[PDB]
């Protein structure tokens, strides 16, 4: 077994959404994250529903924190005890990466910004996440996930013409627009010291994360002076593009066709109805053009069929389908499951439930799937006598005074 | 201050896969984004730069290769995949979006184009993955989305859920190949090894299904989106848009009383309804009563104010407000202003300057840049094959033969 | 910085922008209204399609930085008040009609009594003294007195104004500079004065070399704009570009513009290849100029502004465009230098975004200030502020002599 | 006992041709000793510029243009390229409050003379320096004078007639008023505060900022609103009637602007109260605007039988805004420029008695003072070089011998 961030060390006191996932991908390429969580201030997540069974007993019942942080440790220090910077600056001299994302300020509360972090570890790369810049007139506003859907404009987008935008009903940019960036932060700084020697910084704006990966409605409006508008589940070229209803409950196939080819296909698994044979839906620009009704009249199909069985019969002759999936039929996959994505780990109080990898097929250095999410201070003792040095008096000495739990 | 230039970085993406070499390109990675002799179909959609149609006019290629030079192979040549076989002898990565099962039936096989560049690393992006059951099959954002679980969560109840913009299956699998590119090439530099790197969009979209697989995993419960929890995750109507606010979360006390706190403040009829513990359980904020009312009474006040004052008020009183921002909006930003995101760069091909999206990060060393303006069609192929050592007549017969194209 | 400066500021339409300049750089500024409103805030342009009493884009701009007071100077408890607040003031500026402050009894001599350091600078359409001091101007008529009017054209036309009124600007600024001045001298001798300032005589400081004209060789000049090439201005495909590609006999200048105009390829473009350009007879004669405009604007009428600047001093030739509002906000050097302000506005429920410093200091630093005041929104912690009684300041507030809000 | 505001502020004054000239003229006639360095081999370009004395260009003191930009300084000339000559430099900025140039970027740089050097030869002088736009920027290498930045300020395009070409001021504009302004304040702050600090600061100018500072319409309407502000001619927004009229005489107009009901009253009975006027279409202000086209033209329809000083009279007696658009002759004739001492004759050995002005400024009790001409080149060589900087004869002899300075 090779894994491809051996050795790695993360000094992790990333909480809630963005940093926690990003930091298990790492432990998920073989780096040590050690988390440092408090009971003064646990994560939120672990009072956040689901939980196993709708017991939401304690704080080790919570899949919406479970999954967020497979393959840690975790230590429980009182960054505010006046005697547990001392544990965290060891820890910081042996960690590789330093990571947070509390509000601007917090680190140097604790007296933990990157000119001490440059002192005590100068191999160290001390990653930051603001909302939306460490300085400026909004540096100190607060938000979710939904909150930077919204401001970075992804939402306005994400909705029926004239209706109500609705957004992805997610708290997106957490869950990949800011984590990817920041790894990818951590793996060039982290390359770069490879021929340096030295850390250095990596600092994010979620906010200009997630406006990178929405560049259409900036672009557009700086471009031509309009914004552009939400289109539903239609497509600016794609036609027919959209969603329809097949048989079941709440059952709807997705169905997106790019070229004539793929039109005459769709065309032959209806049947080659004469309705579709007219000249109005001839060519993609009158496609397009007649997309209401061609929606219509597709729907009012789809309708009589089942979604999979179409969807099988719509991918073998070359057009882009799939039916609209619950969460449940994505467990149940046989495509996601056959890949190996889900994966279920057993967990002392909450018996085996379900994680996953994250979406990389290493064909040398393969992510591995090993412990489920820790309990809070589940490895204090450990860390502190192993890699930190601490003798075992010193240990008992710091749980005494509560330092640590 | 060092940069990434010392990588080079072959970018063979069209609608899907561009932002990963991107990525690169924005640390100073020498990118060269390869087409064939068609056209990259990114060229081929909008929105467009005014009303120009033409292959320099998309804004988004103009976007995502942005910092790439480009050149133009036709790998059904056989002297096309001799010279991307040349080419992948002295690269650091590959990022390919082929269809799964091509590059291999051309003999151009993971085993073939490292055989004499041990580190090379391959990724490859596609809608299902190189393997498994879908892989056979064609995939689009909205079909990716649909099978991935993220497209049920954009709506509630009955209704048919909405798209995300920017085909958001595409850019969650280039971040993630990005990542896993980068993640290779480092331990590649480590272990004189590369590999190959298999990131598939149905993948990277089910990381986005929050917590809906725990939801049925944990307690045999369907959802769909947020949006109809009372002050959790709510949008709501305002008088030049919308607002969105999380007023409360889980069984986290802090956050509801600053909320009333501003009701109270503003004189807000019916505040007084909003000041009980009835709101504090996530069943009864997502009961019929506790949603509807807390419309009734929030929506009354906002309707009467912009979307500006609320995002003001709103933080002004700690509440986690932040209006639901259109494009004019994002680029009178003040925070954006402030932080200098929005680049603006003279375009030759156009004519005009054009203004992209920024830095998403910041280093203390590295410099993020924008890079040059996105390549017009084998612009740079003589130079990038002089640069591997091929003569002008060997390009100019190339050429003559049809296995590259370049610009005239 | 300048915050141990007190500054009274008496300005209307005329005035403002002198006290917003030491407003800028941290001074205690503090504008005096009359209970009846600063005349400023009843023009535009406007926020919206609000015209009420805190629309006033010009308002909120000149105002900006300061606090607000209203005092009626008509009532003998409004002057008692004045007065007080005079003896703690370093500077008054002001712009009331000549005669007026010394009718009431409040003479410069009366002011600075018990404050020999006061500087009193006036700020008027033609001065405290002089023929024309007892009459009414405007900008335009100033404008039109001082000779600075009849330069904004050629010929026989009449002349255009220029926006945001000059005439009163052009005071505005030599009055911060004379302010200046005589607060550096008093802060050395203990002894302020009157520092006088008329709109008249700011202008005819912008008459370029007209007076020099008439004295040394008897010509009456008007505007440039009919010298080819030498400060025109020519239509391109969206708007108008101002180029000065030759002055006086300047070959070398010229030189780089005929190679732009070979270099894309300009029909004529050997017509300008000749020295008769060089000479500045040729290029004011009607032919010189028309053939000039004839051979570049069959170029300029194709391209946009935009294109012009950056290809004209990419060939190193003075060329800009001729900037509307919309140029102005997407200019993208005022976006690197972060020179637009964006303030939320509290009254209007919006943000306002104001140009930004005109300057930048090694130590001191430049700052838009407080959004500019509501009327009356300060006049009790003022009058507070100089020793009046709540008590008092209700008598005061009742019989008129000052509004509080 | 004559009392001069910046008594003992000696200025080191590289600065040339624009706005950097003008600016410290201002402190020359407040009592400064404003010391110009100007190379023989690089003079001021308006030097060589008309108006001329008699329309004769010959030599370099000849020019209304550049002299009416430089009375009342001394005049040293030195090749700063010489390396002797940097150390002259250095002495008066050893002794010099306010050190000034309007070099492209750079230039200060080549000399070893930019502010980390000048900081160390005197920490208290106050550096000032300008640019078109900034030192640093997409656009900081781009090049313009006045009438460019007139453009690009945003000042140009609401400066015409609605729906013809633009037309501007007529004038390099930004140069003269907007920028030498804020340089001044700029100085006189820094001034300030060294008074309390005991140290010299940096002051910095962008020329194209300065000038938006003072046309803030157009931006701000764009920002509020997304409507461009467009041009008005010579009407207004609020007043009515507003505009420029014709009277007898060749090229004569007269400007009037009516802000209120008992403006316009005066203005009707001034006209003899014609009853076209009494119309309730130009009875309120709104109306008025409303119908601004006819009113104009019923309005000059009168004014053009009338001679315009008598009108302009009669209207101010009744309280209306009014004047004459002048010319420079009018203005150099004007009763009250001339009864204000705004202008001012000084004698020159080459052209003569020629016209001045002061600044717009009158101090009651440190007067602005206008004494000499604009210098030749080089006229206080020998003179700083020997009673301010301490040289002797035969080290004076040396520098000018070998061409190193005169
Ligand atoms: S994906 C969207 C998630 N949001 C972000 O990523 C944005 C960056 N961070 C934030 O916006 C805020 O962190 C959020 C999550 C929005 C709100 O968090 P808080 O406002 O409640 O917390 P702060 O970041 O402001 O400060 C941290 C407070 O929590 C205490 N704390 C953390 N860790 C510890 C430990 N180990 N021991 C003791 N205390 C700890 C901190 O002391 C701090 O509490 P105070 O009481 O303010 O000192
Ligand atoms: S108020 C609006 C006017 N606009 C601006 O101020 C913005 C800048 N734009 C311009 O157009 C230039 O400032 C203009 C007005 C064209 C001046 O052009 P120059 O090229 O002549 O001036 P530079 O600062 O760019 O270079 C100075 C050159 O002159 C020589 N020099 C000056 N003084 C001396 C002395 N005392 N001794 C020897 N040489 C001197 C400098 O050496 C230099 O010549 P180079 O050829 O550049 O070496």
């Amino acid at each position: 077994v090779e894994r491809a961030l051996e050795g790695i060390v993360v000094c992790d006191f990333s909480w809630v959404g963005a940093g926690p996932i990003a930091t298990s991908v790492l432990a998920q390429c073989g780096a040590d994250v050690i988390r440092i969580e408090s009971v003064k201030r646990p994560d939120t997540l672990r009072r956040g529903e689901p939980f196993k069974d709708g017991i939401g007993t304690g704080l080790d019942r919570s899949g919406y924190f479970a999954a967020r942080n497979a393959n840690k440790r975790d230590i429980a220090l009182d960054m505010n005890h006046p005697s547990a910077r001392e544990v965290a600056v060891r820890l910081i001299a042996k960690s590789d990466i330093v990571i947070n994302n509390f509000r601007v300020g917090q680190m140097e509360k604790w007296k933990l910004g990157w000119d001490e972090v440059q002192k005590i570890n100068p191999r160290a790369i001390y990653v930051t996440m603001s909302m939306q810049g460490t300085d400026g007139p909004h540096s100190r506003y607060m938000g979710y996930g939904v909150n930077l859907n919204a401001l970075c404009g992804l939402t306005a987008r994400a909705g029926f013409a004239g209706a109500p935008p609705f957004g992805t009903g997610t708290n997106y940019t957490d869950h990949v627009m800011v984590p990817t960036h920041t790894l990818f932060g951590i793996m060039a700084a982290l390359l770069e010291r490879e021929v340096t020697g030295r850390g250095q910084t990596v600092s994010l704006s979620q906010l200009e994360s997630a406006i990178s990966m929405t560049p259409s409605a900036p672009m557009a409006f700086a471009a031509n002076g309009e914004v552009l508008g939400p289109q539903g589940y239609g497509d600016a070229e794609a036609a027919p593009h959209g969603v329809y209803t097949t048989l079941g409950y709440r059952k709807w196939i997705a169905i997106a066709v790019f070229d004539d080819a793929q039109w005459a296909a769709l065309r032959r698994v209806m049947g080659n109805p004469p309705w579709a044979e007219d000249d109005g839906f001839a060519s993609a620009e009158m496609r397009r053009r007649n997309a209401a009704e061609l929606d219509e009249r597709i729907e009012a199909w789809t309708a009589t069929q089942y979604g999979d069985w179409l969807m099988a019969e719509l991918l073998k002759a070359g057009v882009p389908a799939g039916e609209v999936r619950d969460a449940r039929e994505a467990i149940e996959d046989e495509h996601l499951r056959r890949r190996g994505f889900w994966a279920y780990l057993d967990h002392p109080e909450v018996g085996v439930t379900l994680y996953n990898r994250a979406p990389i097929v290493f064909s040398r250095t393969p992510l591995e799937m090993k412990t489920a999410a820790p309990s809070i201070g589940q490895h204090t003792r450990e860390v502190l006598g192993g890699m930190l040095g601490y003798s075992h008096d010193e240990i008992e000495n710091l749980v005494s005074h509560e330092v640590l739990v | 201050g060092q940069d990434f230039s010392r990588f080079r970085v072959l970018d063979m993406t069209g609608e899907l896969g561009p932002y990963a070499a991107k990525m690169f390109a924005g640390l100073g990675a020498d990118v060269i984004h390869v087409e064939s002799p068609a056209g990259d179909p990114l060229r081929r959609v909008g929105p467009w730069f005014g009303d120009r149609r033409d292959a320099q006019a998309s804004l988004q290629y103009l976007y995502y290769n942005a910092g790439k030079r480009g050149i133009a192979v036709d790998l059904e040549h056989e002297a096309g995949r001799t010279a991307f076989r040349r080419l992948c002898d002295g690269a650091d990565l590959l990022i390919e979006s082929c269809r799964p099962g091509w590059l291999d039936g051309l003999g151009l096989s993971y085993e073939v184009l490292s055989r004499d560049n041990a580190r090379l690393v391959q990724t490859s992006i596609t809608p299902f993955g190189r393997t498994g059951p879908l892989a056979p099959y064609p995939g689009s954002d909205l079909t990716c989305s649909a099978l991935s679980g993220f497209l049920y969560l954009a709506g509630v109840d009955g209704d048919k859920p909405v798209r995300a913009p920017d085909n958001q299956a595409y850019r969650m699998a280039e971040a993630y190949a990005a990542v896993g590119s980068a993640i290779a090439l480092f331990s590649a530099q480590r272990s004189g090894r590369g590999q190959v790197v298999d990131v598939a969009c149905i993948e990277a979209q089910a990381m986005a299904l929050e917590n809906a697989a725990q939801f049925w995993d944990l307690e045999g419960k369907i959802r769909r989106g947020r949006g109809r929890e009372a002050g959790s995750a709510t949008l709501h109507p305002c008088a030049d848009g919308f607002i969105a606010l999380v007023a409360i979360m889980g069984r986290n006390k802090p956050m509801w009383t600053p909320f009333v706190r501003w009701m109270e403040a503003e004189g807000v009829e019916e505040w007084q309804v909003l000041d009980d513990d009835k709101w504090i359980d996530y069943a009864y904020r997502t009961s019929e009563e506790g949603y509807a009312t807390f419309c009734r009474v929030f929506e009354r006040y906002t309707r009467t104010r912009s979307k500006a004052y609320l995002y003001e008020i709103g933080q002004r009183f700690n509440v986690a407000v932040t209006p639901v921002s259109d494009g004019r909006d994002l680029l009178a930003n003040p925070q954006l202003a402030h932080r200098g995101f929005w680049q603006t760069q003279f375009n030759d091909t156009l004519g005009a300057n054009v203004t992209y999206p920024g830095a998403p990060y910041e280093f203390g060393e590295m410099q993020w840049r924008l890079g040059r303006n996105a390549p017009r069609l084998g612009e740079h192929t003589r130079e990038v094959l002089a640069g591997c050592g091929y003569s002008a007549s060997e390009i100019d017969n190339l050429v003559r033969e049809g296995a590259v194209y370049a610009e005239q």
